[PDB]
This record gives structure tokens, sequence and C-alpha cells, in this order.
């Protein structure tokens, strides 16, 4: 034998006839190309070099020589016509291949031999137990036979090589041993529009019984078992399908499942499931969310994305710190200065704090974003990577998020040169998400708080080009589809930049994307389709057609982007730029014959919630929320869409912006223009007749039906005017329905009748509270009846079901201990009162002076309304003390029906209907009264805001009977809460959404069905506020402390001796159109919420363009300067 | 240099030759050596064995004889 130690030998040649040569290395031995033509035995032993590398059987072997191999081998060659047999007794060979000379070749592989790839080209016969990865059978290799089966088999004879025993590859196998336990399997799990979590899973040992518990993305743990739940399960052979209920929180659920058999308790798997209906809402670092005006209502999104956090020196910092932004010399020195003092922890603080609002809230940092820098070298190497990870979690934990997202804009390519990037981005990427989900997870277990990981992902081909897509996936609760810019200025022909359909074979869209996406593995559960805020603009575009498809000229002065807020304030239907949809992509366009703007309007957001629905996506993402609407009404869209009811289609909606035409005289209507703004549904661009029905115009009176110019959705009712056939001494209801043909979303039902105003001639009413327990005759502040059309006296009171005068309620009169405020109510000056309004009655001839009965904590109603009996006798009551005292009416001040004031008043259930039919018998016995006495007698109520109220009263049942309700749009917010508001604000705040103001509440209350001209808006003359409140917006919407030293309720007058310029400054909420006072001084901080002459202004503004019948205060003694009244007189007249 | 007898080569130190060697019997150690040009091992070496230790062969190694054990 031939030994070859710690050895250098090149090629080497064998020989050896008749019986072999045993030829070793040993240790650091390195050994050429053995080319064998003898018997030979090559071993390796004790072998720390590499020792034998390729061998080959030449054809010169001869007949039986006896070749045998052990050690680790490169390729190894039979290629010998000889009848070659090839023993290979120990160790590893690459590569064996077989050579079509080798005819009846036998290659002998014992047991512990390993041949990664064994290449066949001749029939071979492969013996032993010998292991093979991979055979490739050639077609010389056909019918080989293998005594154990190769791994893997491939080439074009496969299917021809036998393999086992004489049983057949792996052979007869049986037994065994003991099986028994119930194992689950996981098939996979599914969502529903409806939010229905499935989960499909294969049970094997079925013993009717299983667990699972859910966690929901906001930690709630949940359980269902086939013992309570079977209802929610359904079996087949091993398949079960467990079924949550509807309507589970959107985003990322947690699972676990186990099945038993009484004691024998399966293995428990786990997962996550993805319900659909996410809402992300990425919100600009740049804006100063502590200082902002405009709003955010949390409660129609489900994850807010911060834009940006950014990299610096390979790690996650506020956008502040990444100087490419706040050096950009593009920009003004002013610019970069508020670049460097950017608020980012402030903004943070104040996002997150929006969870008060909606608790399920989710708030992510989003890292990166357009011309953000450091991704390619931070993702470079496992070091960078861990620095940026660690770094990121920092970030998250730090302000108490939720979650990672990155934009990375973009791998690769790096957008061509704004971003630097390499080749090794691809694979990088991959690597960086793998290790913030690992991070990110080993978190978890130990705070049990789920995090997600997303991104935001490129539309582009070059983008899915460029990343690891099924490689990704697996670690991303979803992609953030870019579904926007998809085409722009740098087009040479304009185009839809943010569609949801392909029009043409060029044009991009939410479609082609998705498409694009699916198609490379992504799955729809992962995949939310993005929308735009903003428009894609082209300047210089050829006049011809409507703009799109045109080819564009010069894009030098473009302002490239312009916000959908400033679309709506300055260009959709207004400016000369008119408005079109493209009915195949289902997007907007503006044209003004230059200038092209492509953006995302209501119809669009229908359309695009419509598609991720319709596909099962996992919703909908938008860029960037600031950018909306004053109402917000591109968020609210998508919020409606993606969360109705499946079953009910959505009605179009309408508020009203121009809703009063004034008769000139009896007889003539001049011209006039109602118009109707959709609150829900998109008109065509142009309307026609049929899409809008109009009743109550009178006869002979024309008009049309068109979209109003210099609104984006709103109806325009063109009355042409004429002679109505008689005298016009009352308002006339106009009702407006838009019907579904008016509109471009596809399955709306018509709206409900929206009421509009005719008035007659004298124009709206102003009507006046006058307190009673004023004596007026000795008041030097007199009631000027010039600038009053209605008066109501507050009160008369119920006593042994009649009606009384306020002195004989003894609950008002003994109300103070006071011995003198008690004979003051005892000899409450009614009589004198009732002369005095009489002296009234003379200098204004038209005045209406009505009697109100009740007022608050006013007795008697309840009883009264029970039957017929007591509402007659109440009626005929009321009607003597009318008469007697020279009223021109009656006021009905039930303080309240069923609720009762929560106890100040008896109350029932029955008060609801009761009250309807009080009215009712009213009405009659005041027609009656009218037809006696030659004249008309004046019903009307006092009538509450809350939502309580609304729902004790049959509003659509009793504005029949009356001639108005004066509905108290005031008192909202007071001491019984401890945090500010506006009391009486005419708007609602954009900061307080879902607030109490005079337009929410008589919008609320036309949608009950009570017509416009039935409805009176309330001024008050007092205030309300709050001690102890922080200065901090001053004193706006804060929480505030101990209320014990309370200011109750000043009056105007109150305000102007002892507020007014005595530390208190006044602010206005210009949103709510509202005044408060805050005195950081005067308790821990003093807040005052009020109405002035402005708000009173708007009010009044608010009756007039609405179609209200008039205005009313509360009450005529708490403005001694006349300004408050002056303020509404001036403006009804104006 | 064509060898016949026992354990031929240096000790602690490499040692260069040239041509083409001719180990023509049973036994022959050969060590530290690095032979440029052929090594050849002939009929003659048989049945028996033939070490070596810490050599190179720049050209072509012959085995022709040796036996297993
Ligand atoms: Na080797």
């Amino acid at each position: 034998s031939v030994h070859m130690n710690d050895s250098v030998i090149g090629v080497v040649y064998v020989d050896k006839k008749d019986t072999p040569v045993r030829i070793v290395a040993k240790g650091s031995a390195k050994v050429g190309e053995v080319i064998i033509a003898g018997s030979v035995k090559l071993e390796e032993t004790d072998l720390t070099g590499t020792g034998f590398e390729k061998v080959v059987l030449k054809d010169l072997l001869p007949a039986n020589a006896k070749v045998t191999l052990s050690g680790s081998f490169t390729d190894v060659d039979v290629a010998a016509s000889a009848n070659p047999q090839l023993n290979v007794n120990s160790g590893t060979i690459e590569r064996l291949t077989v050579a079509a000379s080798s005819k009846d070749a036998v290659i002998v592989l014992a047991s512990g031999v390993k041949v990664t790839t064994l290449t066949l080209n001749i029939k071979t016969q492969i013996k032993g137990q010998g292991s093979v990865g991979t055979a490739v059978v050639n077609l010389g290799g056909k019918g080989s036979s293998f005594e154990s089966a190769p791994g893997k088999t491939e080439g074009i004879a496969k299917d021809s090589v036998t393999t086992g025993g004489s049983f057949g590859g792996g052979g007869y196998g049986g037994g065994s041993g003991s099986s028994s336990n119930p194992v689950v399997k996981l098939i996979s799990t599914a969502s529903n529009n409806d939010r229905q979590l499935v989960l499909k899973f294969n049970a094997y040992g079925w013993d009717n019984n299983a667990t699972i518990v859910l966690t929901s993305p906001a930690g709630k743990q949940t359980t269902y078992t086939y013992e309570k739940n079977s209802a929610q399960f359904a079996v087949s052979a091993p398949e079960v399908t467990f079924t949550s209920d509807k309507g589970l929180a959107a985003g990322t659920w947690l699972y676990s499942v186990k099945t038993a058999k009484g004691s024998v308790t399966s293995d428990t798997v786990t997962g996550k499931a993805f319900v659909q209906g996410k809402i992300v809402s990425y919100i600009p670092a740049w804006v100063d969310w502590a200082k902002d005006e405009r709003g955010v209502d949390a409660t129609k999104f489900t994850h807010l994305y911060y834009a940006f956090g950014r990299i610096n020196n390979g790690k996650v910092v506020t956008i502040k710190e990444d100087a490419k932004w706040t050096e950009d010399p593009t920009i003004t020195e002013a610019d970069r200065i508020k670049r460097r003092n950017n608020p980012d922890e402030s903004n943070l603080a104040y996002l997150t704090g929006l969870k008060a609002k909606n608790p399920n809230l989710k708030v992510l940092v989003s890292i990166g974003g357009w011309e953000a820098e450091g991704f390619s070298d931070a993702a470079l190497t496992p070091e960078s990577r861990e620095v940026f990870a660690n770094s990121a979690l920092d970030f998250m934990n730090k302000y108490n998020l939720d979650g990672i997202d990155l934009d990375w804009e973009y791998p690769v390519y790096g957008a061509w040169g704004v971003i630097k990037s390499r080749p090794e981005d691809k694979a990088n990427f991959t690597a960086l998400l793998k290790l913030l989900r690992e991070k990110l997870d080993a978190q978890s277990t130990t705070t049990n708080k789920y995090y997600e990981l997303a991104i935001a992902a490129g539309a582009s081909k070059t983008y899915t080009d460029s990343v690891e897509l099924t490689k990704i996936t697996p670690y991303l609760d979803y992609i953030n589809l870019m579904t926007y810019d998809l085409h722009g200025g740098w087009d040479p022909a304009t185009s839809h930049h943010t569609a949801v359909y392909s029009a043409t074979n060029n044009q991009l869209s939410v479609d082609s994307t998705v498409k694009l996406y699916l198609n490379n593995g992504v799955p729809a559960e992962k995949l939310m389709v993005g929308g735009a805020f903003y428009s894609r603009v082209w300047q210089n575009v050829e006049n011809k057609g409507t703009g799109l498809s045109e080819k564009a000229g010069s894009q030098a002065g473009s302002p490239g982007t312009i916000v959908y807020s400033e679309l709506v304030n300055n260009y959709i239907n207004k400016n000369g730029y008119t408005r079109y949809w493209d009915d195949t992509a289902k997007a907007p366009y503006l044209f003004n014959g230059s200038t092209f703007i492509s953006y995302e309007d209501t119809a669009s957001a229908a359309y695009k919630a419509e598609y991720i629905k319709q596909n099962n996506l996992a919703g909908f993402m938008y860029w960037e929320y600031s950018q909306d609407s004053d109402s917000h009404e591109l968020a609210n869209t998508i919020y409606s869409r993606l969360y109705a009811k499946s079953g009910t289609p959505l009605s179009v909606g309408t508020s009203v912006y121009a809703g009063t035409v004034t008769m000139a005289t009896y007889t003539q209507l001049p011209a006039g223009t109602f118009i109707l703004p959709l609150t829900q549904g998109t008109l065509k661009p142009v309307i026609s007749a049929s899409d809008v029905t109009v009743s109550g115009i009178p006869a002979g009176i024309t008009y049309t039906v068109a979209n109003a110019a210099d609104h984006r959705n709103a109806v325009a009712v063109y009355v042409n005017g004429g002679t109505v056939a008689s005298n016009v001494y009352d308002p006339i209801d106009v009702r407006v329905v838009v019907k579904a043909s008016a509109v471009l979303e596809a399955n709306m039902t018509d709206s409900a009748p929206a009421s509009v105003t005719i008035m007659p001639k004298f124009g709206p009413i102003l009507l006046g509270y006058v307190p009673g327990w004023v004596d007026w005759t000795n008041s030097a502040y007199k009631v000027d009846a010039t600038k009053l059309t209605h008066i109501n006296y507050a009160f008369a009171r119920i006593k042994d079901n009649k009606v009384v005068k306020i002195s004989e309620d003894i609950n008002w009169v003994n109300e103070f201990p006071s011995e003198e405020i008690r004979e003051q109510r005892r000899n409450n000056p009614d009589d004198a009162n009732f002369a005095y309004l009489k002296t009234l009655k003379q200098q204004n001839p038209s005045l209406k002076v009505l009697v109100s009965i009740g007022g608050w904590a006013a007795e008697g109603f309840s009883d009264a309304a029970l039957t017929p009996e007591t509402r007659e006798e109440l009626a005929n009551s009321a009607i003597a003390f009318m008469h007697q005292y020279g009223f021109d009416g009656i006021d009905l001040d039930w303080e309240y029906p069923v609720y009762g004031a929560f106890g100040v008043i008896k109350s029932r259930p029955e008060d609801k209907q009761n009250f309807t039919a009080l009215l009712k018998l009213f009405r009659e016995k005041l027609d009656v009264e009218g037809a006696l006495h030659g004249k008309y007698y004046e019903l009307a109520i006092a009538s509450a805001a809350a939502p309580i109220y609304i729902n004790s009263v049959e509003l659509d049942k009793i504005h029949q009977y009356l001639d108005y309700m004066s509905v108290m749009t005031y008192d909202y917010h007071g001491s019984w809460e401890s945090k500010t508001a506006h009391q009486a604000s005419v708007y609602t705040s954009a900061l307080s959404p879902g607030d109490f103001s005079a337009d929410s509440v008589l919008t609320a209350y036309r949608k009950q069905g009570v017509p416009a001209s039935k409805l009176v808006i309330g001024g008050a003359f007092y205030a309300r506020g709050w001690v102890n409140v922080p200065n901090i917006n001053h004193g706006l919407f804060q929480q505030a402390g101990d209320q014990a030293k309370n200011p109750g309720t000043p009056t105007y007058n109150d305000l102007v001796k002892d507020y007014f310029d005595k530390g208190y400054t006044r602010y206005w909420d210009n949103s709510a159109k509202a005044p408060y006072l805050y005195n950081p001084d005067a308790n821990g901080g003093t807040f005052i919420t009020y109405d002035d002459e402005e708000s009173l202004k708007y009010k009044a503004e608010y009756a007039k363009n609405q179609g209200l019948r008039g205005v009313m205060f509360w009450d005529y003694s708490q403005d001694i300067s006349g300004k408050l009244l002056g303020a509404i007189f001036n403006e009804l007249k104006a | 240099a064509y060898d016949k007898a026992g354990t031929y080569g240096p000790a602690s130190g490499t040692e260069t030759i040239d041509g083409n060697v001719k180990v023509t019997v049973p036994g022959v150690t050969l060590r530290n050596l690095v032979i440029k040009g052929d090594l050849l091992l002939s009929e003659g070496v048989g049945s028996g064995d033939v070490t070596l230790d810490k050599v190179s062969v720049h050209g072509l190694t012959t085995v022709s004889g040796g036996g297993e054990n």
C-alpha cells in the first residue's frame, strides 16, 4: 500500500494489474485528479487537508477490475466500456456520472455513503443502502435500478427507473407504531366584508371538542369551545371551520386552537389572522398638531401613521434631526428655521392622545418617505441593521406607539438618484424586515402586547422587480400600496394619477397595481389600496376634448400638486374649471382649457372602497389626512363606505346652503335659487330634470333644477318667479328629493325630502321671551316692540289642571327661603305686565304676544296629557286664560316629556304620544277660537336639543299643529360637566367632532322630518362657565378642576359690569362661530361661554340661509343695552 | 533518481530534487522531498508498502504497484 502523508501529489495514473493497490491520503495531503486504468482503493484517513478530488475510470480499465473509493470526492466519472463496477465504501461524492460508454455499469453505495448528484447516461444498477440526493436519469439511463430510492429523481427518463425491493420503493413498510394522539393542523384563515374571522383546520382525532382563543388587536382575550359554541363551528372529515361573529375590529388577530379526547389534550397551535376594514391615515409631522384648528376625528380611521421618522447616523430620529429636510436650500431661511424647530414631541403626544376618542386606534411611526436617505446604508450589513432595528424599537417605545412602518423610496434604483441605492438593497430589505419582526416578537414575549410591521410600496413593475415580495410578506402585517402619483406632469400627455381602473392600455391604476401584486404571490388580505388627498396638475394642455389624454407643453410654472382643500375652496366647479368624470377609470378631473387637474373626490373614494371590499383587500390607506376638506369629507366617505351595513344601501344625503326665497308682495314671488349640497353621494357633473323632484312650488310658477355654479356637489333649484294665485300669509314648505339617478355612485337610494322655504313678504320672525317676574311698567329698560315680531310671556302655570298665573305655583313662589323673594313672588306683577304688553301691542300693531305655559320645573303636563278629558280641560282653561289677558296665541314649554328633566317633574312613557294628542287638541280648539273671533291664534312650543328630547317627542307628527318650534339651541354644556366647551355655538367646532351646535341640532330636527320653516333658532342672553381651567388654548376644550366656585349663569349685563376687561380676554372659535372669555387669574383659570353680538348675527344669518322661521332669544331682561337684540334685528333686516 | 532501499530522504528539512524518479521496491519511505518531474512506482513494488511523508510531485505520479495492506 501507498501512503500519502501530509504530501502534495498532482495527477495520478493507476494501471495496477490483477489486484488492487490501496492508496491512502493522510493529514494535510493533497491529490490531483486520479485516472483509473486498473484495480485500486482510494482511502482518506485522518485527513485535515482536501486529499482526493476528481476521479475518472477510463476506457483502459480492464474487465473485472476492482475499484473502490472511501473519502470525500468532487466529480467521479465512470467512463469505461469494460462492464465497470465502482464500489463506494464510505464518504461523499458531489457528482457521480456514469457515461454512455459504461455498458452494464454497477455502482455499489455502502450504507453511510452520500452521493449528492448521480447522473446516468447508461442503464445502471445501483446497489446498497447508500444515499443519492438527486438521480438525473437522462435518456441513456432509462431502466436504471436502485436498491434504495434516490431522494429526488430528475431527467427525461425519470419515470423508467425501478426502486426498493421486489415490493417497490420503500418496501412492505408495515407497521407501525402506536399512533393515537389528537393533532391539529392549520389550513388557512379568511375575513369578509362583514368582518368575520374564519379559521379552517384539519383536526385529527376529532373527538367532538376543541377550544379557540382569539386576541383582538386591542388585547382582548376571547375563548370559544365546541362545548359552548358549536353554533360557530362546522365539522367535515378532518376539516373543521370556526366562524366568529360579524363586526370584529379591523387589523391583526392572534388565535390559538387545540382539540382533546377527555384528558388527552392536543398540542396548542397558534397564528395570525387579518380582519378587513383597516383605514390607514398618514399624518404629516410638519403640521403643529397642538396648535392645529382644522381638527382630527380619529373615529374615522383605524390607524394613524406619523409621517415621518428619519435616518441619521444609521439610527431613527425625529424629522427635525434630518438635515436633508431642515436645510433644503430651495426654501427660505425662515422656512428652514421652522423646520429645525419642528414640534415632533408635542405632535406625537397630541396624536396618541386621540386614543381617548378612539380607544382602538393604533399609531405607528412611519420611517422614511420621499427623499429620505439612509436606508441603503442602514440595511447594508448585519451590524448596520442591528443599530437601525434597535433604534426603531426605541422610537416606537419612546412614544408609546403600536408598531413600525417603513417607506423606503426605493430599493435598488433609489427612485433614480434621489436617494442612494445599490443592488444589495433587494436582499438587504428582506433581512432588515426579518430582523425587525424578530425584535418586535422578542419584545412582545415580555410585554404581551402585539406590534405591527408594515411597509409602503411602489406601484411600478420596477419596484416589484427590486424587492422580494414572497420573501418579505411573511414578516409584514400588510403592504400599503402607493397607488397614487401613477401619472403626472412628467408624462407628455395627461392622465389619472390615482384612478381605480385602467381605462386605456397604458393607464396605470389601483386595479393594475393590485393585479401586479397578487400576481407575485402577495395575498389580498395583506394589500392596502392607496388614495390621495391631493391632485397632479398639468399646465399648457391642448384645449381639446375634456383635457384628458391630451398633450401637455411646458410644466415650468407648474405647482405640480394642489391639495384637495384648496381644490374645494378655489377650483372644483370654480374659476372657469369644469368638473368631469371618467366613468371607466372611476376618477374625476378638472379642466379649464389649459390646466388639467387629476384628483380624488367623494365619488372616486367610494369606487375605491368598493374595489377593496369586492377583492377582499385589507383596507384603504391615504396620503394625507390634513389635505382634506373642512368637514373631512374624504375621510368620512372612506369610513362610511367601508363600515356600511351589508344589505342596506347608502342613501343620498343633503344639506342646505341657500334655503330661502322671499315673496315681494302677498302674491309676487321673485326669481330665486335654492342650493342644496350633497353630504352623501356625488352628483354627475351635469344632472337632468328627472334626477331631482321638487314639490311645493306654487301652481303656475315654473322652476328648473341644475348643478349649482361655484359648488362642487350641490343642486340648484331655480324658481322662476311669478304671481301666486292667492295671498301668501305663511311660509310654503318646499321639498327636494335627490334621486339615485343623480349621482355617480352605483347603488344609492333617493335622499329624504329636503326642506327649504318660500318666506311670506314680512320675512322671518324675531321672538323675545319677556320674563313676567320683571315689573316692566316700572323697569327703566323697556321692550322695543318695533324690533320684535313676537313675544312669549314667561310664564303661566298649571294648577289643578287649570292654567293659572305663576304666583299660584307654590313650588316656584317658595323656591327660595328668603322671605323677601317669597313676598315678591306671591305678588308677581302679572296684571301690570299684561297692561304693559297691551301698550306694546299699540305701537306695533303687528306684534304677536303669546302666553308661554310651563317652563323649568313647571308641573301638570303629564297629568294634563293623560286622557281625552284632562286634555280637554287643560285646553279650555288655556284658552280662557288667553282671551282673558289679551294673548294672540299659546306656547307650551313642557320640560320635558318622558324623562321629566330627570325627576324634576312628573313623567311617564306615555308622555310621548300624549304630547302629540295634547297639541292636536290645542290646535283644534284654537281653530275653533279663531273661527269665532275673526282672527288667527298661534300655537307653538319650546323644545330641547338633546337626543333624549328628540326621542321623547314625535317631532314628525307634531309639526303640523304648530306655527313653529322655538328650539333651545343653548345650554349644551355647563357646570354639571368638568370639561369646557361651547354652550350655545351656532356651528360645531372643528376641535370637537360630534358636539352640539345650532347646526347639528336643527339638522337633526330636519332629519326627523320637521320643515325648516317650523324651526326657530335660539339665542341665549346669559353665560355658562367653569373655574380651575388650565391655561391651554385659552381654556377651550380643557379638563377643569373643582367647580364649587363655578360662576353659574351670569347674564350679559353681569358680563358687561363684572367680566369684560376685568382680566378676561375675549376669544373666538371661528369654526364654531362662538365667543368665549378666559381669565387665567380668576379662580384657578375661569372660562366663559356665551352668545354676543357676533354670534347672534351668525344665528340670524343661519336662519335666513337655512329657511328657518326666525330667531328667538331668552330673555329680554338680560341685556339692558339693546345690543344683543339689535344684532339679531339688523342681520334679519339686511 | 531510481530508488531500491529503506527510508531514503531528509530529516527536519525540506529538500528539492528534479527529474523522473522510479521507487521500484517495497517498504521505501521518501521524506521532506519536493520532486519536480515524475514519480513512478513500477510492478516491482509488488504487494508491499511505500510511504511518502511531506513529499511534493510537481509532475505525474503513476502507481503501477502496491498491495492492499
Ligand atoms: Na477529498
